[PDB]
């Protein structure tokens, strides 16, 4: 990954 | 943590590249997102990049006006804005939300007008005006463009009894002030200085507030 | 783009009282994977933002137990049990479920504290500025409450109302007070003609005005 606490890149 | 470039007075029509550099960590493991803040409105998400493979996404309003790149080597992320106009004159921040890492911010003024450096005037009190066992002194930083200015007392040693007033624009030039109240004993015995750095024109100015005499 | 709307726009609280900030999304924030990507950030002015809560209710490390994140679907709430001096600033609700991420308008929080009278300080123009052609007479009005106050500048008895430039600082995060600077910029020629310069400040704490002055002659 996990690289963020928001929705990851598609 | 995250060091960012300094303020930049760039002219209308030009481009600009901002760097954000990580120290304590490695920027591959994080998504670097940049946020715009026109110091009136709120935060506006610009976009984000996954430095590990330089994979990114940009908000509709920024496609074609912003370019994101990263340098795994020097641990740096960039946000290159093109065709700057008055809508870009803002403060941009780079961020790694995963563990909440922020950079102090980079102010950007898009103007045609040239950079001006501020004139720092020490403000020492009239004939020993003595309000008790304290002494209040000031520093008048005026006539500069553009924002911001960075002021400190003794490189930061004086971390209390300080009031640094917001700059007010007038006739296309800003003006700012700061005060410092201390105990009657220190000043003038121990000296006092206010450092004013106008990063927009690589200017550092230190003013030793000395007691006035024949004036 | 998904709209985030928060209320109230401003909020006054007596140090100790609770507080609530509401946020409402134009669309549900529950992603298909069961996650609600919503956060609350704080910003004390001229400083980098800081995240308080993320994923609606999880709290970031080093964030007091008094900050509670609540809500679901389209309605979320930020609750502060007991408000303190250091809580002064702007709060925002930030969604990251839909693309692009959108932030609410923010909510400024202020503090109701006991009334205080300002400690005034007047300053004659540095000679260093005098030999450049001008003259700035500054007056510092510090650590007082409430915000509202007013200042007259009197030169030799007569009141002046131009050249004046005023600045207020945000509510201090330690004692919740204020400060304000008032400078009177005039030419040196104008300055050298006049002797007595005065700074009059009237504040709720008293009907009678705080008068600080200096006589450009004896110093």
């Amino acid at each position: 990954a996990p690289k963020t606490n928001m929705k990851h890149m598609a | 943590k995250l060091q960012q470039s300094g303020a930049e007075l760039v002219r209308s029509g030009a481009s600009v590249k901002l760097s954000c550099t990580a120290s304590g960590f490695n920027i591959k493991d994080y998504y670097i997102q940049w946020v715009k803040q026109r110091p009136e409105q709120g935060l506006e998400w610009i976009g984000w990049i996954d430095p590990e493979n330089g994979n990114s996404e940009y908000a509709p309003r920024f496609q074609g006006k912003a370019t994101m790149t990263a340098d795994t080597l020097s641990n740096t992320a960039y946000l290159q804005l093109s065709s700057l106009t008055s809508e870009d004159t803002a403060v941009y921040y780079c961020n790694a939300d995963l563990h909440d890492y922020w950079g102090q911010g980079t102010t950007l003024t898009v103007s045609s007008a040239k950079t001006t450096a501020p004139s720092v005037y020490p403000l020492a009190p009239v004939c020993g005006d003595t309000t008790g066992s304290s002494v209040t002194l000031g520093c008048l930083v005026k006539g500069y463009f553009p924002e911001p200015v960075t002021l400190t007392w003794n490189s930061g040693s004086l971390s209390s009894g300080v009031h640094t007033f917001p700059a007010v624009l007038q006739s296309d030039l800003y003006t700012l002030s700061s005060s410092v109240t201390v105990t009657s004993s220190t000043w003038p015995s121990q000296s006092i200085t206010c450092n004013v750095a106008h990063p927009a024109s690589s200017t550092k100015v230190d003013k030793k507030i000395e007691p006035r005499v024949t004036s | 783009d998904v709209v985030m709307t928060q209320t109230p726009l401003s909020l006054s609280v007596t140090i100790g009282q609770p507080a609530s900030i509401s946020c409402k999304s134009s669309q549900s924030l529950l992603d298909s994977d069961g996650k609600t990507y919503l956060i609350w950030v704080f910003q004390r002015p001229g400083q980098s933002p800081k995240r308080l809560i993320f994923l609606v209710s999880k709290r970031d490390s080093g964030v007091p137990d008094r900050f509670t994140g609540s809500g679901s679907g389209t309605d979320f709430t930020l609750k502060i049990s007991r408000v303190e001096a250091e809580d002064v600033g702007v709060y925002y609700c930030w969604q990251g479920t839909h693309f692009p991420h959108t932030v609410g308008g923010g909510t400024k929080l202020e503090i109701a504290r006991a009334d205080a009278a300002p400690t005034v300080s007047i300053f004659p123009p540095s000679s260093e500025q005098l030999t450049s052609g001008g003259a700035s007479v500054v007056c510092f009005l510090n650590n007082f409450y409430p915000k509202d106050i007013n200042v007259k500048w009197k030169i030799d008895g007569s009141e002046r109302q131009n050249g004046v430039l005023n600045s207020w600082t945000d509510q201090d995060s330690k004692d919740s007070t204020y400060s304000m600077s008032s400078t009177l910029t005039l030419t040196k020629d104008e300055y050298e003609r006049h002797n007595s310069y005065t700074c009059e400040a009237t504040h709720k704490t008293s009907t009678s005005p705080i008068v600080k002055s200096f006589n450009r002659n004896e110093c």
